[PDB]
């Protein structure tokens, strides 16, 4: 039943992957309202589409800045993948286009804010609350990895909460379709698996390590490896030692020991039984995976909604101009966008 | 406490991605 779902999901994906949509709107069709964030690179702006009155979250990248940061291939990855995927816990790409200066990805607006905000304010989530979110990530990675995709930037900053209280994963700036191994140093310090830090070839197991970090951070209120500077975080990550709060359940600690496992032949997600080692673990015994997928499970909380276009679940950011040069920049580099 | 150490740290806000 899972296999049959994923077979169909793959044929759907490959059709779009081999024939990507391009140039499906224009900037002048949107009214810019307010900046919602910054992601891996660029910024995200709340916009309103005039013809429908729908609100969207439009990611904007400056082509010249992308080139300087050596993110050309990663950016083409992001858009090609986003336009091809389809899953309940992935933010949907509605439109993409480019102009002389910038690249634009118009996504669904998810008004509940980043998990990050909610987590820092509350301090920590309960184990049942953490498990509800974690389950959604397990299913999302099951989907993505089946398509030979690695996500590579799991963190609370990238997990938006919808009006049903379910997660949508945003920002695919380091996502890559790769069979076998890859080598790019990318991600966020706290979430990096040891094999990335140590410049080894790595695979989708890095995402399962990152899940460990996330579940820990959600249930503890702080990450398993933290310091004032990245180098000190890396020394902690490669040490082989983790400490759990005394309030963590024995089932939670066992899951985490198997996710935050430096040894790849023992890391959950990466053994012969795949994602089933995680889905069948005792910590998830109360989890009804299909009801999670169907959004039939009652969420831990529902974000406050003040109206269409409300951004009060998001921090305020300095507003910057969307400048469009009269000369085309970087045309060849971004021709497929 | 570990929580106090975290809250006093410089990495309790939104964290940026790295690259080389
Ligand atoms: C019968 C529907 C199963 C859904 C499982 C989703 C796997 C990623």
């Amino acid at each position: 039943s899972v296999k049959e779902f994923l077979a169909k999901a793959k044929e759907d994906f490959l059709k779009k992957w081999e024939n990507p949509a391009q140039n499906t709107a224009h900037l002048d069709q949107f009214e810019r309202i307010k900046t919602l964030g910054t992601g891996s690179f660029g910024r995200v702006m709340l916009v309103k589409h005039m013809e429908t009155g729908n609100h969207y979250a439009m990611k904007i990248l400056d082509k010249q800045k992308v080139v300087k940061l050596k993110q050309i291939e990663h950016t083409l990855n992001e858009k090609r993948i986003l336009q091809a995927v389809n899953f309940p816990f992935l933010v949907k790409l509605e439109f993409s286009f480019k102009d002389n200066s910038n690249l634009y990805m118009v996504m669904e607006y998810v008004p509940g804010g980043e998990m990050f905000s909610h987590l820092r304010r509350i301090g920590r989530f309960s184990e049942p609350h953490a498990r509800f979110y974690a389950a959604q990530i397990v299913l999302t990675f099951e989907y993505l990895h089946s398509l030979d995709l690695i996500y590579r930037d799991l963190k609370p900053e990238n997990l938006l909460i919808d009006q049903q209280g379910y997660i949508q994963v945003t920002d695919f700036g380091f996502a890559k379709r790769v069979k076998g191994r890859t080598w790019t140093l990318c991600g966020t310090p706290e979430y990096l698996a040891p094999e990335i830090i140590l410049s080894k070839g790595y695979n989708k197991a890095v995402d399962w390590w990152a899940l460990g970090v996330l579940i820990y951070e959600m249930a503890a209120g702080y990450p398993p490896f933290f310091a004032d500077q990245p180098i000190q975080i890396y020394e902690k990550i490669v040490s082989g030692k983790v400490r759990f709060p005394s309030h963590f359940s024995s089932d939670l600690k066992d899951l985490l020991r198997n996710l935050l496992q430096v040894d790849l032949t023992k890391r959950f997600g990466n053994l012969k039984n795949g994602v089933n080692d995680i889905k069948n673990h005792k910590w998830f015994a109360t989890t009804d995976w299909i009801a999670i997928y169907q959004r039939k499970v009652e969420a831990p909380f529902i974000p406050k909604f003040k109206g269409p276009g409300d951004t009060s679940n998001f921090d305020d950011y300095e507003e910057e101009e969307i400048r469009v040069s009269i000369n085309e920049k970087c045309g060849k580099e971004f021709s497929e966008f | 406490t570990t929580y106090a150490d975290f809250i006093a740290s410089g990495r309790t806000g939104r964290r940026n991605a790295i690259h080389d």
